[PDB]
């Protein structure tokens, strides 16, 4: 059982901060993938961002600049450093393992952040 | 595009069969149960690629490809797109749309 366990959100005025974390534990072989995606009320899974094991960075054009990813090789862990927020970013996000095999998604982080 | 000999996006970008397969590939229509209302998008396709495969050869890579003469440095721009697209399954696709 492939688990994954997220953490980070809340509740935040605009211009805060946060650090996400997903934590994996499981089969998870050495070649993975971890990414994080974007979901509003009434939207589909938007692609947040992207680390692969070659620790290259990928993220989308909706937030250039603002959101980080750091990779943790010793517990093989994630943080997504949430900075610089707008209202636009309201939306629960999910962490996705790529892997070699049969994929597992997360519980969510709920991200909220409004005046 | 599923068999030896053939090209295509998938016979030549996602998962080549050599010219002397031994095998059978066999499918089934996943309409009731891939396909959600909103649109599946749980399922990631590659246009681009540097170049084609060998047989069997398995790329898990999301390098950024660059399209242009520039270098992306594992970000989207001009010229610069992601891998992976998804795919718009949902129950009222039509045949050639469906899973």
């Amino acid at each position: 059982q492939v688990q994954l366990q997220e953490s980070g959100g809340g509740l935040v005025q605009a211009g805060g901060s946060l650090r996400l974390s997903c934590a994996a534990s499981g089969s998870i072989f050495s070649p993975n993938t971890m990414g994080w995606f974007r979901q509003a009320l009434g939207k589909q899974r938007e692609m947040v961002a992207v680390i692969s094991s070659i620790a290259s960075t990928q993220y989308a054009n909706f937030v250039k600049g603002r959101f980080t990813i750091t990779r943790d090789n010793t517990k093989n862990t994630v943080h997504l450093q949430m900075n610089s927020l707008i209202p636009e970013d309201t939306a629960v996000y999910y962490c996705y393992a790529v892997d070699k095999s049969q994929d597992y998604w997360g519980q969510g982080t709920q991200v909220t952040v409004s005046s | 595009q599923i068999a030896p000999g053939q090209t295509g996006k998938i016979a030549d970008y996602n998962y080549k069969l050599p010219d002397d397969f031994t095998g059978c590939v066999i499918a089934w229509n996943s309409n009731n149960l891939d396909s959600k209302v909103g649109g599946n998008y749980n399922y990631l396709y590659r246009l681009f690629r540097k170049s084609n495969l060998k047989p069997f050869e398995r790329d898990i890579s999301t390098e950024i490809y660059q399209a242009g003469s520039t270098p992306c440095n594992g970000v989207e721009g001009f010229n610069c797109y992601f891998p992976l697209q998804s795919y718009g399954f949902q129950p009222t696709n039509g045949v050639g749309y469906q899973p």
